[PDB]
C-alpha cells in the first residue's frame, strides 16, 4: 500500500524507409556527385544518429 | 494462424505502396527540376 508500481512500455523501431529519405538522399546526390553514399548507407547513419 | 499471417502480409504491403507513391511523385519532382536547370544552361550556350 505504500510501495510505488512500475509499468514498462515497448516500441520497436528501425531505419527509415527508403522513399522516406528520397528528399534528403536525392541533397546528398546533388552536392556530392558521383562520391555520394549509397541508400542503403544513407540508412544506417540516420539510425546511427 | 493463417487469419496473423495475412494480417502482417497486409501491413508490409500498405507499406510499401504508400511507400512507393511517396518515392515515385517526389523522383518526378528531382526530375522536373533537372529539366529546368539543364533548359538554363542550354540557353547560355544559344547565348554564346
Amino acid at each position: 500500500a505504500v510501495a510505488k508500481e512500475k509499468w514498462t512500455s515497448t516500441a520497436i523501431i528501425t531505419q527509415p524507409d527508403v522513399g522516406q529519405i528520397a528528399g534528403y538522399n536525392n541533397a546528398m546526390n546533388v552536392i556530392y556527385g558521383q562520391a555520394a553514399p549509397k541508400v542503403s548507407d544513407l540508412q544506417e547513419t540516420l539510425i546511427g544518429r | 494462424l493463417a487469419q496473423y499471417i495475412q494480417q502482417v502480409d497486409d501491413k508490409v504491403n500498405q507499406e510499401l505502396e504508400k511507400d512507393l507513391k511517396d518515392n515515385i511523385a517526389l523522383g518526378r519532382k528531382n526530375l522536373q527540376d533537372s529539366l529546368r536547370t539543364q533548359e538554363v544552361v542550354a540557353q547560355e550556350q544559344k547565348d554564346l
